[PDB]
RNA sequence: AUGAUGAGGUUAAUAGGUUCGAGGUGGAAGCAUGGUGACAUGUGGAGCUGACGAAUACUAAUCGAUCGAAGACUUAAU
RNA sequence: CGCGAGCUGGGUUCAGAACGUCGUGAGACAGUUCGGUCCCUAUCCGUCGUGGGCGUAGGAAAUUUGAGAGGAGCUGUCCUU
RNA sequence: GACAAUGGUAGGAGAGCGUUCUAAGGGCGUUGAAGCAUGAUCGUAAGGACAUGUGGAGCGCUUAGAAGUGAGAAUGCCGGUGUGAGUAGCGAAAGACGGGUGAGAAUCCCGUCCACCGAUUGACUAAGGUUUCCAGAGGAAGGCUCGUCCGCUCUGGGUUAGU
RNA sequence: ACCGAUAGUGAACCAGUACCGUGAGGGAAAGGUGAAAAGCACCCCGGAAGGGGAGUGAAAUAGAACCUGAAACCGUGUGCU
RNA sequence: UUAAGUUAUUAAGGGCGCACGGUGGAUGCCUUGGCACUAGAAGCCGAUGAAGGACGUUACUAACGACGAUAUGCUUUGGG
């Protein structure tokens, strides 16, 4: 696995805040190495959502930050409720995948390979 | 007929701008735009702005066919520098050269 | 590390400055020498 | 630590012959737009 | 280190994911029972598991572009 | 008395202090004793690895020959005779 | 016309070449002076011409005066300009994403999440600093990167006491 | 038979002034558009800077860093290698 | 064809020569300013408040000159 230029806890906190925001907005723009590594994080977290039992509800809350989505008609679900409720219903037949990585050009301040990671 | 444009006193240093400027010379005007849009150097939005200006002086001032033009000359001269200082250690300053460039590309169709 | 010249608006005006130079003859000498250079600020 | 001699104009230019830069990918976007970088999705002025 | 080297690039198992393992940890949560309790026992070698193994095209190895030979004379046998 | 732009700094020529000794003295000894700042981003050569270029009279892929060069090279004990 | 001499440092002697100025004489110049650049020219030397560009107003020559009169060296002085070298560095530290802004955003704004200080990186208040304070506006330079931001720049404001 | 802008006063330039020092004190660098500002109306590229035209002027590589622009240095081309 | 032998073509880059640029401010010419003097004056004021300054004063105002509240000037006599 990749270390991403950070400590064991700075990488862990970065990687579950980057996996939460890819549940909120369903497509986020990051760098290429940070999307290679949150790829295996959120795909292991949709696997917990396809189960849907209480024991893996407790395991998806190991990872997900406490973020509240403002959904339509002013209703608010959490990112834990949105993982087992919407993404879990979309991929209940698909046996893998769940994300893609679309490469883009370098940034301006860096030569950082920009990447959109989407949720498919 | 030739069409030229210059960019005087561009704050990018002359060594840093002659890297990307060696990539586009001798090449036709259409693909030289595509090289300057894809290299991630700092100079690539600046030479591209000058290559836009010389292709525009060809179509407007000299009525050339801008579809078939080739970059003849693509050089960068030294401009006046800005001599800055820098405090290092034990009261001892060291000079920093803020170099500037005169970027010049000329474009033609090879006919007289 | 504490440097020299910890500033003080009272002491600077009282060991230097005009009413102190004028109080002694050798301080009117430093005023006459700065009037002769054309020095813009005295004292 | 310090250079005992100056490098000439000839020796300096022999050193930086590999101090170059490469041309990039430059693949066409067949849907619409200008040349995109190879294996990349476009953002502006293209349909990839 | 870089680049080189090697495995692959859809006619594809290259990597990830998924599925099944191996090894590791040592009995998950929830529930039930017992105990006034702290806790025990059952459910149950249980859950969990980074690099390891196998399977699987689910995702990504797109479309493309560049380079690359035309075989010199001389004499000798043939 | 190989090797400090590879390392330590115990030894010693630094400023402190003390004894012995010498000098009227300030001091001194080459007598002791305690303490006492070790700078350098490697240009060239040379070395340890590693690429690119070109040549090898067609261009490639693969297997090799070895001109050469380098590495290795020590020894005890015991038992039979 | 013979004959003879001619390595050379301290050093001695001799003869010169250029430089600026002066005097007299004689001149040359917008039909392009001095400079500058180039050239395959001449003289034994220091040097002298000529041609052609550039250049846009002065300057040669002869004789004789005068000297701030000749540079490669002084760890010279003052200017530029390299080399090292695209090398060292970029000054303690956690950010991430979305939205927005715009010629342009890893850095600007907003939002959420995360993280850090918390006998303090929190509040006051002296000294000291002087306008940095506040609004718009700007992006040359300054900011060790960027910049649409700023303690920067531009314009206009802002400090009220019987206690 | 004084100086011509590294000279001549430190100072030909809003000089004992920026600046330095706690203070006495120390102390710079920085002249030249053209005859005349006639100082480039308009057009094009660009966010702007900058350019390319057009125009003024005897001249605009006289464009406000503006008389000439030497070398070091930086380039781009090449003929022979 | 096979031998045997000879000689190229390559320039990543470099060198020399040439051409064209850029930087840079030497040089040429120029002078507002200095330098050394000559001749003729004169030399030093102030409690009636000096030399020096500080703040001010123009329609717009930063600085410098100029002048102080009668302030980017007033009166008067003469030039013009």
């Amino acid at each position: 696995y990749r270390k991403l230029g950070r400590t064991s806890d700075q990488r862990k906190a970065m990687l579950r805040d980057l996996a939460t925001s890819l549940i909120i907005s369903e497509r986020i723009e990051t760098t290429e190495a940070r999307a290679k590594e949150v790829r295996s994080v959120v795909e292991k977290l949709i696997t917990l959502g396809k189960k849907g039992d209480l024991a893996s509800r407790r395991n998806a809350a190991k990872t997900l930050r406490n973020v509240e989505i403002l959904n339509e008609d002013e209703t608010t679900q959490t990112a834990l409720q949105k993982l087992f409720g919407e993404i879990a219903e979309r991929y209940t037949e698909r046996q893998g995948g769940y994300t893609r990585i679309l490469k883009q050009g370098p940034r301006r301040g860096d030569g950082a390979e920009s990447v959109i990671i989407e949720l498919v | 007929m030739e069409a030229k444009a210059v960019a005087r006193t561009i704050r990018i240093a002359p060594r840093k701008v002659r890297l990307v400027l060696d990539l586009i010379r001798g090449k036709n005007a259409a693909e030289a735009i595509a090289i300057l849009k894809l290299t991630n150097k700092a100079s690539s939005p600046v030479i591209e702005k000058v290559l836009m200006s010389a292709l525009a002086n060809a179509e407007h001032n000299y009525d050339m066919n801008t579809d078939e033009l080739v970059v003849k000359e693509a050089y960068a001269n030294e401009g006046p520098t800005l001599k800055r200082f820098r405090p290092r250690a034990q009261g001892r300053a060291s000079a920093i050269n803020k170099r500037t460039s005169h970027i010049t590309i000329v474009v033609s169709d090879g006919k007289e | 590390v504490k440097r020299t010249y910890q500033p003080n608006k009272r002491k600077h005006s009282k060991v230097h400055g005009f009413r102190k130079r004028m109080s002694t003859k050798n301080g009117r000498k430093v005023l006459a020498r700065r009037r002769r250079k054309g020095r813009k600020v005295l004292s | 630590a310090v250079p005992k001699r100056r490098t000439s104009k000839t020796r300096k230019n022999k050193r930086r012959t590999h101090f170059k830069i490469s041309v990039p990918g430059m693949t066409e976007c067949p849907n619409c737009g200008e040349y995109k970088l190879s294996h990349r999705v476009c953002k502006n002025c293209g349909s990839y």
